[PDB]
């Protein structure tokens, strides 16, 4: 029930409501041993929004991603578009001719050797069960 | 480090894309589940 | 016994054989009773109360002379005496900004892993009071989202003495990855985007970027160079070793296990 | 037993080819260009589109295994 409210305010843009609940239910949060969320959760309040947009829009302007995030202005837009790539959020690149943020699509997972990399562990796993079976069988 | 540098100026756990996907028709499909094999 | 306690205490400390005499005082400190458990005779911690204070000013001597490997040597021995194994520790007032000196030493050197493992030990000390820790964690709450040179707009709030030696490293550790990110997909910008937004309309900051980095301002632009590759592939380099896996597959499957 | 046959035919053919190069053999318009046509085939295995023949077909046979 306190953990109930904690995750809904991430998706919504209201933070004073989040700071209300943290002030309301901090004693349960401090009983859980999760003191250090708030020093790094306000981080992810605007990171959840920018990944949701970058997953939505394939080629987004800087001049539009701000005003949707109640962020007032096309500079406060790419005040969230230079560590998220460094943190591993979005593939997208930015040209200083248009200021537009466009990402691409992954196709070569079956076209290039992704599957047989993953299979070699699982081939080796299934033969171990056959080896654990026969070695542990004939005790009568 | 590196200010992202700029010039210009309830409780719906993917049960929300379930529940905001869900608001005007089926409540007489909650025990309306069984009346259909003499006519139809 | 209390060798030159407050001789060159406040005004200056130009003396160089004082430090060996101060180390000569520190010869006595580790040789009175002990240091490692410091179990009995609580009065033998009372010079260790002042053995904290003489290394505090020894760290103030190291920040006077800009000695980074000593400043961690003092602070670790202090913190392990703030973690004396008999932790009774009567409260000295110079602890809370000394850790703030440690917390700003460590934040400016990309020790963000060392940051968030430091805060585990002081739950209400670091937040509810202690502006010398409240300011570097409000720095870090600024250092989450988009406030890293808004930090420089909040530069003029130092509660202690100047703190210049580690906001200069904070000047250093920001402006160089600034230069690293403009080498990346931020392709090219004119001189005035380096002026208003980096900061500081033109000092020898233009000498900073033209000499530490390239980016020579020619005709009205900072110019990027080639930062691409060729991407070759063979995919039959594995054809020697993928055959090694297939021979191994029929190896164990045929052997009498 | 296959590739042993491959190595056996190459040690024989260079023994013929070292003799006809220098000193003594008839250099005739037999094999020396009919064997030149053997070099003409020599598929260029690791090139542009053949990579998409091993990564679209070997991983088919990996799933069945």
């Amino acid at each position: 029930m306190p953990y109930f409210l904690l995750t809904q305010a991430v998706r919504t843009g209201n933070l004073a409501k989040f700071n209300q609940v943290l002030d309301q239910f901090g004693e349960k949060f401090q009983a859980d041993g999760t003191y250090t969320l708030i020093i790094r959760l306000r981080h992810n309040v605007i990171k959840t929004g920018v990944r949701m947009i970058s997953l939505s829009y394939s080629r987004i302007s800087l001049a539009d991603i701000a005003q949707k995030l109640q962020l007032d202005s096309p500079e406060d837009a790419e005040f969230i578009v230079a560590k998220a790539i460094r943190d591993g959020v979005i593939e997208a690149s930015i040209n200083h001719e248009k200021g537009y943020v466009q990402s691409k699509e992954m196709i070569d997972i079956y076209s290039t050797r992704e599957p047989q990399l993953a299979f070699h562990q699982r081939i080796s796993f299934c033969l171990d069960i056959h080896n654990m079976s026969v070695k542990a069988m004939r005790f009568p | 480090m590196s200010e992202k540098k700029q010039p210009v100026d309830e409780d719906n756990w993917d049960d929300d894309n379930v529940e905001d996907d869900f608001s005007n028709q089926l409540r007489a499909e909650l025990e309306k589940h069984g009346y259909k094999m003499e006519t139809s | 016994m209390y060798e030159q306690l407050k001789g060159e205490w406040n005004r200056k400390s130009p003396n160089l054989s004082k430090c060996g005499e101060e180390l000569g005082r520190l010869k006595l400190v580790l040789l009175e009773l002990n240091f490692l458990p410091t179990t009995g005779t609580k009065l033998t911690k009372q010079q260790l109360i002042l053995a904290r204070d003489i290394l505090e000013i020894g760290a103030q001597w190291s920040i006077l002379r800009k000695d980074i490997p000593s400043f961690e040597r003092y602070m670790a021995q202090l913190k392990c005496y703030y973690f004396d194994y008999k932790e009774q520790l009567p409260e000295s007032a110079y602890m809370h900004q000394l850790l703030g000196l440690n917390l700003l030493f460590l934040l400016s050197q990309n020790r963000v892993a060392e940051f968030h493992t430091e805060l585990e030990r002081l739950p209400a000390k670091d937040i509810q009071t202690n502006v010398y820790i409240k300011h570097p964690v409000s720095l870090e709450q600024y250092l989450m989202e988009g406030s890293y040179n808004k930090v420089f707009l909040a530069k003029g709030n130092i509660p202690a003495e100047s703190y210049t030696f580690f906001i200069d490293i904070l000047l250093d550790t920001i402006r160089d990855e600034i230069a690293g990110c403009i080498e990346k997909a931020y392709e090219k910008i004119l001189f005035t985007e380096a002026t208003r937004i980096l900061f500081f309309n033109t000092p020898k900051k233009m000498t900073d970027y033209a000499k530490k980095r390239g980016w020579v301002l020619g005709p009205n632009n900072y110019y990027s160079f080639a930062s691409q590759q060729q991407k070759p592939e063979d995919t039959t380099i594995p054809s020697t070793e993928l055959a090694k896996q297939v021979i191994e597959y029929a190896r164990q499957l045929e052997m009498i296990v | 037993h296959g590739l042993k046959g491959l190595n056996s035919k190459l040690l024989d053919i260079r023994s013929y080819l070292e003799k006809v190069a220098t000193g003594k053999l008839p250099i005739n318009h037999q094999i020396i260009y009919q064997l030149q046509d053997v070099f003409n085939l020599l598929p260029d295995v690791s090139l542009q589109e053949f990579v998409k023949a091993f990564y679209l077909k070997t991983n088919d046979q990996m799933v069945v295994v």
